[PDB]
């Protein structure tokens, strides 16, 4: 629910299961990126 | 007025790398003396932004900047983090509408390349 | 696994799974009671 | 100096009741005009105490007291809660070494009995 509660949550207990758990509840949303919206330099 | 980011780590790298490599776009290869900047837009529905990253055999330069919709703000200073030992994570609130810049900085590397595993999240 | 981190955790996200999750990590420990250590009055 | 207890609820009663009834000692039957006091000793290794309870068809009086190792303190005042609609939970820190008293108060009930599903925990 509360975004600051989601932040303090993941800090303490973080694991792939918790990430997958939160992923399902709709609390967190995995964002896909691509070739664009990405840039390179020397 | 800008919120300080939260930053932590967790020991399970092998599990992280495996879950990530299932997708090719989630794996970046940073060349010699190269800097990859990932641009993640802010979601109006969103408030908090989470990130995770790891490397295979080596460390990499990592920092975070924030762009306004040219003005800029330093969120996470660009530093060399050992992400091959541990998965490096972090979180930050949204101080506006804008665009995040995730800096993977290989600039210091003459020879070796870097296989990066990175994942992004957001909230409501 | 900080005890104060377990308290604010459960409050927000509470579920049978999370209880079972924390049960496994050794963060929380289920305590069994019996006929004694229990008392009745009128 | 005593820490205020945390108290909340979760809507899933049927799932809670199911996991609990697997054990008989976790299901209390409170008679007419009766008060059951569950004595939970403070674990020296422990810091926080968690509790959960629910009833089948009806409400019940519930409060919490703390006994020193005669002296006493009120953690949760004894009040009638509707735990048949929702699962009632809570938590408290340990302000010492002593014994917790969980009061299930049916005193006001002339006729109906109460099937109580309750569970405890502790920390380190
Ligand atoms: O660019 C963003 C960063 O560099 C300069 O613009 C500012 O002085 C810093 O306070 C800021 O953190
Ligand atoms: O930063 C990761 C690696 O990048 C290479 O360019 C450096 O020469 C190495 O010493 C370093 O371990």
């Amino acid at each position: 629910p509360a975004p600051p509660a989601i932040a303090d949550l993941l800090a303490s207990v973080d694991s792939e299961e918790v990430r997958d758990y939160c992923r399902t509840k709709g609390w967190i949303v995995q964002e896909k990126i691509t070739k664009e919206s990405l840039e390179r330099n020397v | 007025v800008i919120a300080a980011p939260s930053m932590w780590t967790r020991p399970q790298i092998k599990d992280f790398k495996e879950k990530i490599r299932q997708d090719a776009d989630s794996v970046i290869t940073v060349g010699r003396g190269e800097v990859v900047t990932v641009r993640v837009p802010t979601h109006e529905e969103g408030s908090y932004l989470f990130w995770e990253f790891a490397t295979d055999n080596y460390d990499i330069g990592f920092g975070v900047y924030f762009e306004w919709t040219p003005l800029l703000d330093e969120i996470v200073p660009v530093y060399r983090r050992d992400c091959h030992e541990e998965v490096y994570a972090g979180s930050h609130q949204y101080p506006g509408r804008g665009v995040y810049l995730l800096k993977f900085d290989n600039s210091y590397s003459l020879w070796r390349s870097k296989s990066v595993y990175y994942r992004v999240y957001y909230t409501r």
